[PDB]
């Protein structure tokens, strides 16, 4: 899903 | 007491296949496709202008891609011992092509 | 003995950044080096094509940014652009 | 602009299928084809608008579309390039 | 150095040299190498984060090509990026079609 | 009286699928493939030498390509309501991929 | 020599591909497909080695040949 | 003869090809024979496509080559169709073919 | 302003192949795009060949190898023959 950094 | 001249199902389909493989004019209507192109582009940048040539290029590319996809789809439908193309056929064509994951 | 260059040390530094307690094998390091070279070539070639299309003789950070946005998918492109802009600003801050 | 994907009417998809050599078309094919076309146009216009923005232009030129298609591996002849 | 001046681990100097010698354009801007090195470092960091995750799942402390393949193919975006790439000694993701499973 | 433990047909096939999707070693024996590569090359140039890494790279690329081809072939067979892959499945996969004309 | 690609080896490749049941004729078809693929790749590799005026085909030649066909290979000094 | 094409006996521009090779960022230096070779190859391919396109135009009793004829020429030729396998020719259309199973019996 | 193209050269080739055959504007544009595309392909492959061999110059040998890689069998053979003959004629003159 959406990445952290 | 007369009956009209109804062609057997599949005859006019073949006539249309011949007619549309013989010709080259674009099959999608121009204004609806232009409106679709602008609507899709509205999600990437607002107040965009399109050269008429740009919309025509997009239409040619899209129609060619769809025709090739339908050729592959027909090949898969025939592979399944069918004559009718079904959404599963399009999905298999795209999956093998590498487009769909 | 020829002096062949590679990204091994920088890949190792990034690895120790993200996974301090984790090593990497020679084969995996070679794969990572190949990946870095491939991505470098893709981005640089796309930037060169962008500069040529615009009749521009210089590859600037803007060309690299647009090449990245073209090549990488959505979230990957977003985060790569963020990191690139961060690095460029931090670089221009110092001299 | 709202609900323009339905502007790709059923007969238009029928014509495209016929040019593809298709004799019989299932009823569900039209919506699937519309979805596929939307995905393709999204992928192409994204790159076209990226090229337009890089050139600092408000107008998407045919050459931007040609570059986008060439990038995706669908080189198009007849519009420059 | 210039990597330290930008807070990067990858070499801005080497990237600048490769951009100049690679015959990409007549001249290379000052921020282009920094931007490109930042992007490359970010992508390697992402790949390595996922690969180390896979190695931990396998109870291994060293990343091997199998872990890189797992990280790339499991992740949707990386797999799309490396779509036409084959990773040596990577294998494939375990995947069996439903109809093939016993009833 | 006595009876062997023969697994129902299709079970060892699943066990082998699991075993070979979990591993990474090359599935073609090195020496026969090396001989095949040398024979194919000798058509293009005589008295050729091959780096061991060159043959290994050829084997890796070939095996990866064949595995992907078999994945697409299996998808094609399943599309035909079958479970067995048959040469027409490979032919359709290659035709849709764009490999075979 | 092409028969050196044995029936069990193609079985293993099919299994790694997720194939449960394999027809009898799949083996000859697979041998033909592999032969075509190797012909293309080795032709490009040998072209690269000839252009370099070398009698040895290096892994880099194979990697470049694969990259030409859109089959980039990692792990051999790409 | 002044023009470099005349020296090479070509119809394509060796000078223009040389200039593009130089202003294309392909390499630091460009040999003297590279433009001639590339111009000759381009001329050969153009003539090869135009021969078949003109044949197709003649088959249609048409004096002028239109994109349809170029598409027919490219797609009916195995080698040319392989060269332009991933190319779309605007207004090209498709080669007329119908799968056998779809025909009546 | 001046928009360069291959129109005149392709027309010369056409009249040398089919003297009584014309070409439409759209077909002209398609042929020009095709020439540009093949130019880019061959030049890019030659650039890659020069880079691989640590060579700074694109010679006729690089173009020949790029043609052999890019084009299929018979097309490659005939294109190589034409290129070598043209280069030989150029060198003689």
């Amino acid at each position: 899903x959406x990445r952290x950094x | 007491v007369k009956k009209p001249h109804r062609y057997r199902p599949g005859t006019v389909a073949l006539r249309e296949i011949r007619r549309y493989q013989k010709s080259t004019e674009l099959l999608i209507r121009k204004l609806p496709f232009q409106r679709l192109v602008r609507e899709i582009a509205q999600d990437f940048k607002t107040d965009l202008r399109f050269q008429s040539s740009a919309v025509m290029a997009l239409q040619e590319a899209s129609e060619a891609y769809l025709v090739a996809l339908f050729e592959d789809t027909n090949l898969c439908a025939i592979h399944a011992k069918r004559v009718t193309i079904m959404p599963k056929d399009i999905q298999l064509a795209r999956r093998i092509r590498g487009e769909r994951a | 003995k020829t002096r062949k260059e590679s990204y091994a040390i920088y890949v190792y530094k990034v690895l120790k950044q993200v996974h301090p307690d984790t090593g990497i094998s020679s084969k995996a390091m070679s794969i990572m080096n190949s990946f870095v070279n491939d991505v470098f070539e893709r981005i640089a070639g796309e930037a060169s094509r962008l500069a040529h299309y615009n009749k521009r003789s210089t590859i600037t950070s803007r060309e690299i940014q647009t090449a990245v946005r073209l090549l990488l998918p959505g979230e990957l492109a977003k985060h790569a652009v963020s990191e690139g802009t961060k690095a460029v600003t931090k670089y221009t801050s110092a001299k | 602009l709202r609900d323009n994907i339905q502007g790709i009417t059923k007969p238009a998809i029928r014509r495209l299928a016929r040019r593809g050599g298709v004799k019989r078309i299932s009823g569900l094919i039209y919506e699937e084809t519309r979805g596929v076309l939307k995905v393709f146009l999204e992928n192409v216009i994204r790159d076209a608008v990226t090229y337009t923005e890089h050139a600092k232009r408000k107008t998407v030129t045919a050459m931007d579309v040609v570059y986008a298609l060439k990038r995706q591996g669908r080189t198009l002849y007849g519009f420059g390039g | 150095t210039r990597s330290s001046r930008a807070g990067l681990q990858f070499p801005v100097g080497r990237v600048h040299r490769l951009l100049r010698k690679g015959n990409y354009a007549e001249r290379v801007g000052a921020g282009a190498p920094v931007y490109l090195a930042a992007v490359l470092e970010y992508l390697t960091a992402e790949i390595l984060e996922l690969a180390g995750n896979a190695a931990r799942d396998n109870k291994k402390t060293r990343i091997i090509p199998r872990h890189l393949q797992l990280a790339v193919r499991n992740d949707e975006e990386l797999n799309k990026l490396l779509g036409r790439v084959t990773i040596a000694q990577g294998g494939v993701l375990p995947n069996i079609q439903s109809v093939l499973l016993p009833k």
